[PDB]
């Protein structure tokens, strides 16, 4: 799509122990982004 | 766990603060141990060199760490009750089952203090008015953390030689406290430490 909007993240400080992968954002949407705007709860599991 | 935290940022930044955060990636907490008996042992002294304590480190079992974490081991009852439960679960001595002090970082905890000094320690009216100075320093000690502030797993402190000065009245359990503090640093950081 098309984009909506448009010493704390200290790259000597963070453990990348398994790199970010990209679907954590949606499947848990809080805590993997910042300013998590119109934003839409999954329903997860049936 | 990982829903749990997103439901309560989900919480804090709907329910009560609307502010946008800066939210890093999550870690986990650590804790430390020891593996081995001590080296040759450190005795410290306070700024004015008046009282030292002797202690070594060396482990206690995986079972008395994590029969302490299930209060069976619990030092509330009697000395000696608490004593037979020591020898009939771990062949523990005699001597050394009727001498335990603390327990460390609360009222339960992963460490064990012993005392084993069988010459030295008949001064007992001069040990016991600064054990609980030692206990003071202990349990603060190992909820603190060495290296990077964490807890203390799994590791038996032991002391071997009680040097403390005749009628100190105000120095000695307010000295006594960090210096306990210090040698407690010196006997885990000394031999073998582990995360």
């Amino acid at each position: 799509f098309e984009p909506l909007v448009r010493e704390f993240n200290d790259i000597n400080k963070i453990i990348i122990r398994q790199p970010i992968r990209t679907e954590y954002k949606i499947a848990f949407p809080y805590l993997y982004n910042n300013l998590p705007h119109h934003v839409h709860l999954t329903w997860y599991h049936t | 766990g990982e829903l749990y935290l997103d439901c309560v940022m989900h919480d804090l930044r709907k329910m009560y603060s609307e502010i946008d955060i800066k939210v890093a990636d999550p870690v986990v907490t650590f804790c430390e141990t020891v593996v081995e008996t001590s080296s040759l042992k450190c005795f410290a002294e306070t700024p004015n060199k008046k009282n030292k304590i002797t202690m070594i480190a060396e482990p206690l079992e995986k079972g008395l760490a994590e029969d302490i974490e299930n209060e069976v081991v619990q030092i509330t009852w009697n000395r000696k009750k608490l004593g037979e439960f020591f020898q009939t679960k771990y062949d523990w001595d005699l001597l050394a089952a009727r001498s335990i002090w603390a327990f460390g970082p609360d009222a339960t905890g992963p460490n064990i203090l012993v005392d084993d000094t069988l010459p030295s320690e008949v001064d007992k009216a001069l040990l016991g008015s600064v054990k609980d100075s030692i206990v003071q320093g202990f349990q603060w000690g190992t909820r603190e953390g060495p290296l990077c502030d964490e807890l203390i797993r799994n590791v038996k402190f032991k002391i071997l030689d009680a040097v403390v000065a005749q009628e100190p009245l105000h120095r000695g359990g307010g000295q006594i406290i960090p210096t306990a503090r210090r040698v407690v640093y010196s006997a885990f950081l000394m031999a073998t430490p582990r995360l």
